[PDB]
C-alpha cells in the first residue's frame, strides 16, 4: 500500500501489476506431489500395481484437499471420473478394486459406492 | 575329506586369485572408458571450437587510482579505477520450501562370496581323481562374514494381482499394503503427518486374479455371491456359490473389550477420544461436537471453549461440514482445516531482516494464517538447535510435549512475522481433527499494509 | 611451463577468482580477469612475460567482496561481458568495452560462490549460492529461469557447479558433502528456457514464472567425506575435490551405466581413480582445466602449483609436473589456462598473480 514488496519464492521485487494472485494458493505445492510418489516407489514391499494406485489416489486427495470422512464417497466418484482412464490404460482395474474394499474396511465409504464406482469405470472402458 | 589346513590355504588362494582377477578386469574397464570418454571430449570440444570460429568478439582495451607492481622487476603500472554504481541488497534469506500443512520428518561382499564358493567347489570335484568342508574353511578365513551355518544359508540365496503373476491368496494379504500404508486420518498412503501406523481394528468394520478377489470380496459382501459375481466380473451367481463351498499429542486408542478408564492412553494424555478411536461409540470420553447454528467463536460453543476447531463429521449444524467449495462459511471456527488464510506480503522489515505485511484489513481476534513447518521430536530439536544457535536465530516453536514445529526448511509466509513483546498478533495452538496446529490471530484490528509481529516467548515456553 | 612474471594488486586482499577470456578472437591479445577485495581487474598478456594492466573497477560498497567472475558475450554487439559476484549476493554484468555496469541481479538470499555461463547460449548464467540453491538467469531478458534447490536440493552452502561441454546438464557440490546432477535438457527446462526468451514485461501484468526444481536427477554423498568445493566435467565423467588432498574421478551409476540413462534414485557411484597432491586441506581452493580438457591444474595452500596431463590411461600413471618458485608462497585460490594452453595464471591470498608459460 506504500512499500516495495517481494515475491516470496524468488525474492525478486513485486511490481505494480500487483500482488494480485497469491504465490501460495498452492493447495498441493508441486514438490509435495513428486515427493509423495517418489516415497511410494522407494517401497520394496509393495507391488508395482498397488503403488500406481496409491500414487494416483494421493495425488487426487492432495489436489482437492478432502478433510472430512463425509467426503470420501464423493472422492471415489471423483476419482474414477477424473482418473478412470488412467486406471484402465495402465491396467490397474483390480488393484483399484482392492482400494475400494480397503476404503470400506476403514469405514469411510459405503458398499453402494464400492461398486457404483466399479460400474462407472467399466462404463468408461467400453467407451474405448 | 582332505585336510582343514589344506582347504584354508585354498580358500586363501582362490580368493586372492579372484580378487586379483576382478582387479585387472576392472583396471581395463577404467582404461576402456577413459578412452571412449576422451573421444567424446574431442568430439564435443570440436563442436564448440567451431561454434567459436563463427564469431568476431571485440578485443578489450585500456582506460581515483590503482596500481600493480611486479615481483620480477617489471615496471609498476598505474591505471584509473572506475567505480561501479551502488546497488541495494535485500536482507539475508536461506532456502525454504512452501507448505500449506505441517510435514513430519524423523530423527568380502556377496558377489565374490559366491564365486569363491564355486571356485572352491570345482577343486572339490577335480579332487575326485555343494560340499561341506568348503563352507567351514571359508568361515575360518572370514570368521566375521558369518559362521559355517550362515554361509551355507547365504549361498543358496508382495503379489500383484492385475498382472500375469496373480496368485490365489488370503484376502488380508491382497489388502495388506493398502491396510498398513493408509492413513485413516488424512486419507492418503504413506502420509506426511502421522507416523504411527494404523490401528489393527481401524481397518475392520479360477486363477489368482479370480480366486484372491473372491476372498477379498466375501469379506465385504459375505455370501451375496450375486454381487460378488458382478464384481469378480467373469463368473456367476452359481460359479461363485460353487467356489465358496470348495499437553500431549493425540493418538487413536485401541484397547479391545475394555473401557476408556484411567488405564486408557487418551485419558492419561488428558485428551478427548476422537472419531479415530476404536472404542465404544458410546464412549464417555469422546468429544460430542457442537449443535451451534452459526458463528462458533464464543465460550458459548463447546468447541471454541475446549480450544478445538469444529469437526466436519460431528458438527452437523453450524456449517463446518458443508459448502466445501467455499472458505467463508456459516461457521467461523474452521479456518485452519480449510486453510482460509489471509493474503500476506513479503518485504524487508522496518525492524530487521524480512517481515510480513497483511494485504487487507483484519479484525480483532481474526485468524490470519497457520504457522506451518516440519514436525520433529524434542530430540531432533535439540540437535537442530545446536546448529541454529550459531546463527543467533531460530524458528522452532513447541507444538506440545512430543513435537516441535520448525519453519526453518519448510513453512508458509507467516514465518516472516518478526518477534516483539508488543505484538499485534498472537499464537494459539488448536486441536484440529486430531492434530495440534498453530494458528496466528490478530490481537487487535489491523489495517492495510501493517507489519506483523507476535511474541515468540509464549511458544518458547513449554516450560 | 616456466614462470615468466609475478604481479601484486595494491589492495593486499586474497584474490579468489581468475578467468581468461576464452572468447578472444584468434589473433587478439589474451585477456584475463581477476576478482578480490571489492574489485575486478583486467589484464592483457604479451610476450617475454609482460602482463599489461587494462582496466579496474571497484564496487561503490566497501563491504562487497567479489569471489568469482565469468566471461560471456553479447550476440548482437559482439562485446565481451564480465559477470562478477561475491558476498553481497549480487551479480553485476560489466561491459569492458563501455566501462559500464550494464545489468545487475539482486535475488540470491546470501553470498554467491560461483558463476558459470552456458557453453552454447551466452545469455544463460548459472549462479551458485551460500543460501543453499543455484539459480539460472537469462540475462538477455532479465528473468530468473529456475531455482535449483528445495526438499532434495543442497542442505548447506553450495560451493561450485559446472556445465558439461554441450550444455545439457549441470553438476553442483557444496558443504553438505553432496554432489548433484541437474539436467537442463528436459522438456520442462527447455520449455522454461524458451518461455524465458518470450517473457515481455511490457506486454503483461504477471511476473515470469520461475521453475522451482526441488529434485536433482542424481545426488551422492559418497565420493568425499567433507565439504566439496570444486567440481568439473571431464566428458561424462565427473572430477571433484574435497580437502582430503585428492581430485576424484568418478561417474554416477555402475561402471557401464550411461550418464544419460542414470535414474534419479540411482544409489551407485563408480570411482575411476584420483590425482594426489599435498597441503591443500583449507577450503575454497579450485582446480581449473584446459579448453581442450587436455590438462588439469591445481594450486596449493603453500604456493605449489600442480599441473596434470589428462591424455593418459589412468590416474595412477597421470603425468604430474609441479610448478614452484621461491617467491610464490601464498595459498593459490584458483587457476586459469588461456584458451590455447600457452599460458597458465594463478592467483593468491597475498594479492599476487603468477604467470606461467608453456613450450
Ligand atoms: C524464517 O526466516 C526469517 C524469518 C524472519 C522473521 N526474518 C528473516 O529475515 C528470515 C530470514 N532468515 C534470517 C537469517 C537466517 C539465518 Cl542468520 C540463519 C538461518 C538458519 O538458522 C536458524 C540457518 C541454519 O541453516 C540456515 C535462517 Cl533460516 C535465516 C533466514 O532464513
Ligand atoms: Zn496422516
Ligand atoms: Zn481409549
Ligand atoms: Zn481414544
Ligand atoms: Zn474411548
Ligand atoms: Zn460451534
Ligand atoms: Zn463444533
Ligand atoms: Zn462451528
Amino acid at each position: 500500500h506504500n512499500r516495495l514488496y517481494f515475491h516470496s519464492d524468488t525474492c525478486l521485487p513485486l511490481r505494480p501489476q500487483e500482488m494480485e494472485v497469491d504465490d501460495e494458493d498452492e493447495k498441493d505445492p508441486e514438490w509435495l506431489r513428486e515427493k509423495t510418489i517418489t516415497q511410494i516407489e522407494e517401497f520394496s514391499d509393495v507391488n508395482e500395481g498397488e503403488k500406481e494406485v496409491m500414487k494416483l489416489w494421493n495425488l487426487h486427495v492432495m489436489k482437492h484437499g478432502f478433510i472430512a470422512d463425509n467426503q470420501m464417497n464423493h472422492a471415489c466418484m471423483l476419482f474414477v471420473e477424473n482418473y478412470g482412464q488412467k486406471i484402465i490404460k495402465k491396467n490397474l482395474c483390480r488393484n483399484f478394486m482392492l482400494h475400494l474394499v480397503s476404503m470400506h474396511d476403514f469405514n469411510l465409504i459405503s458398499i453402494m459406492s464400492i461398486d457404483k464406482a466399479v460400474t462407472k469405470l467399466r462404463e468408461m472402458q467400453q467407451k474405448l | 575329506e582332505k585336510g582343514p589346513i589344506c582347504w584354508r590355504k585354498r580358500v586363501k588362494s582362490e580368493y586372492m586369485r579372484l580378487r586379483q582377477l576382478k582387479r585387472f578386469r576392472r583396471a581395463d574397464e577404467v582404461k576402456s572408458m577413459f578412452n571412449s570418454n576422451r573421444q567424446k571430449i574431442q568430439e564435443r570440444t570440436e563442436i564448440l571450437n567451431q561454434e567459436w570460429k563463427q564469431r568476431r568478439i571485440q578485443p578489450v582495451h585500456i582506460m581515483r587510482e590503482c596500481s600493480v607492481t611486479s615481483d620480477l622487476d617489471f615496471p609498476k603500472q598505474v591505471i584509473p579505477l572506475k567505480t561501479l554504481n551502488a546497488v541495494a541488497s535485500v536482507p539475508i534469506m536461506y532456502s525454504w520450501s512452501p507448505l500449506q500443512q505441517n510435514f513430519m520428518v524423523e530423527d568380502i561382499n556377496d558377489e565374490i562370496f559366491v564365486e569363491l564358493v564355486n571356485a572352491l567347489g570345482q577343486l572339490d570335484r577335480r579332487d575326485e581323481k555343494p560340499s561341506d568342508k568348503i563352507f567351514e574353511a571359508i568361515s575360518s578365513m572370514f570368521p566375521d562374514k558369518g559362521t559355517a551355518e550362515e554361509l551355507k544359508e547365504k549361498y543358496k540365496e508382495t503379489p500383484n494381482i492385475d498382472g500375469p503373476n496373480a496368485k490365489s491368496v488370503q484376502r488380508e494379504q491382497s489388502l495388506h499394503s493398502f491396510h498398513t500404508l493408509f492413513c485413516r486420518r488424512c486419507f492418503k498412503y504413506d502420509c506426511f503427518l502421522h507416523p504411527f501406523h494404523a490401528t489393527p481394528n481401524t481397518y475392520k468394520r479360477w486363477s489368482g486374479a479370480e480366486a484372491s478377489m473372491f476372498r477379498v470380496l466375501i469379506g465385504t459382501y459375505y455370501d451375496n455371491f450375486c454381487a460378488i459375481a458382478r464384481l469378480i466380473g467373469t463368473k456367476t451367481c452359481r460359479q461363485v456359490y460353487e467356489f465358496r463351498v470348495k499437553v500431549y499429542n493425540y493418538q487413536p486408542c485401541d484397547h479391545p473389550r475394555q473401557p476408556c478408564d484411567n488405564s486408557c492412553p487418551c485419558v492419561i494424555a488428558q485428551n478427548f477420544c476422537e472419531k479415530f478411536c476404536q472404542c465404544s461409540s458410546e464412549c464417555q470420553n469422546r468429544f460430542p461436537g457442537c449443535r451451534c447454528k452459526a458463528q462458533c467463536n464464543t465460550k458459548q460453543c463447546p468447541c471454541y471453549l475446549a480450544v478445538r476447531e469444529c469437526d466436519p463429521d460431528l458438527c452437523l449444524t453450524c456449517g463446518a461440514a458443508d459448502h466445501w467449495d467455499s472458505k467463508n462459511v456459516s461457521c467461523k471456527n474452521c479456518s485452519i482445516q480449510r486453510g482460509s488464510k489471509k493474503h500476506l506480503l513479503l518485504a524487508p522489515s522496518d525492524v530487521a531482516g524480512w517481515g510480513i505485511f497483511i494485504k487487507d484489513p483484519v479484525q480483532k481476534n481474526e485468524f490470519i494464517s497457520e504457522y506451518c513447518g516440519e514436525i520433529i521430536s524434542q530430540d531432533e530439536a535439540d540437535r537442530r538447535g545446536k546448529v541454529y544457535d550459531k546463527y543467533m536465530c531460530s524458528f522452532l516453536f513447541n507444538l506440545n510435549n512430543d513435537f516441535v514445529v520448525d519453519a526453518t526448511r519448510k513453512g508458509n509466509k507467516i514465518r516472516f512475522a518478526n518477534h516483539s513483546v508488543n505484538p499485534n498478533c498472537y499464537a494459539k495452538v488448536m486441536m484440529v481433527n486430531g492434530d495440534h496446529r498453530i494458528g496466528i490471530f490478530a490481537k487487535r484490528a489491523i489495517q492495510t499494509g501493517e507489519e506483523l509481529f507476535f511474541d515468540y516467548r509464549y511458544s518458547q515456553a513449554d516450560a | 611451463f616456466k614462470c615468466v612474471n609475478s604481479l601484486k594488486e595494491d589492495h593486499n586482499q586474497p584474490l579468489f577468482g581468475v578467468q581468461f577470456n576464452w572468447h578472444s578472437k584468434e589473433g587478439d591479445p589474451l585477456v584475463f580477469a581477476t576478482v578480490g577485495s571489492n574489485r575486478v581487474t583486467l589484464y592483457e598478456c604479451h610476450s617475454q612475460g609482460e602482463i599489461r594492466l587494462l582496466q579496474s573497477y571497484v564496487d561503490a560498497d566497501a563491504d562487497e567482496n567479489f569471489y568469482t567472475c565469468a566471461w560471456t558475450y553479447d550476440s548482437n554487439t559482439s562485446h565481451p561481458l564480465l559477470a562478477v559476484a561475491g558476498s553481497r549476493g549480487i551479480i553485476r554484468i560489466i561491459n569492458p568495452i563501455t566501462m559500464q555496469c550494464i545489468k545487475h541481479y539482486v535475488g540470491h538470499g546470501n553470498a554467491i560462490n560461483e558463476l558459470k555461463f552456458h557453453p552454447r547460449d551466452p545469455n544463460l548464467l548459472l549462479s551458485v549460492s551460500k543460501d543453499h540453491a543455484l539459480r539460472l538467469w537469462n540475462i538477455q531478458t532479465d528473468t530468473l529461469v529456475a531455482i535449483f534447490g528445495g526438499v532434495e536440493g543442497h542442505r548447506d552452502e553450495v560451493l561450485s557447479a559446472d556445465y558439461d561441454l554441450l550444455g545439457e546438464k549441470i553438476m553442483s557440490c557444496g558443504m553438505d558433502h553432496s554432489l548433484k546432477l541437474w539436467r537442463i535438457n528436459s522438456k520442462r527446462m527447455m520449455n522454461a528456457i524458451k518461455e524465458s526468451y518470450d517473457y515481455n514485461p511490457n506486454k503483461t501484468n504477471r511476473p515470469f514464472i520461475s521453475q522451482k526444481i526441488h529434485f536433482p536427477d542424481f545426488s551422492t554423498r559418497d565420493i568425499h567425506r567433507n565439504y566439496v568445493d570444486c567440481v568439473r566435467w571431464l566428458g561424462d565423467l565427473i572430477l571433484s575435490k574435497s580437502c582430503e588432498n585428492a581430485i576424484v574421478c568418478w561417474k554416477p551409476g555402475k561402471m557401464e551405466d550411461d550418464i544419460d540413462k542414470i535414474k534419479p534414485s540411482e544409489s551407485n557411484v563408480t570411482i575411476l581413480g584420483r590425482f594426489d597432491y599435498s597441503q591443500c586441506d583449507i577450503w575454497y581452493m579450485r582446480f581449473s582445466m584446459d579448453f581442450w580438457q587436455k590438462m588439469l591444474a591445481l594450486g596449493n595452500q603453500v604456493g605449489k602449483l600442480y599441473v596434470w596431463d589428462l591424455e593418459v590411461e589412468d590416474p595412477h600413471k597421470a603425468k604430474c609436473t609441479t610448478l614452484t618458485h621461491h617467491k610464490c608462497g601464498a595459498a593459490i585460490r584458483q587457476t586459469s589456462f588461456s584458451r590455447d594452453s600457452s599460458i597458465l595464471i594463478a592467483v593468491c591470498d597475498d594479492a599476487s598473480i603468477w604467470r606461467w608459460d608453456r613450450l
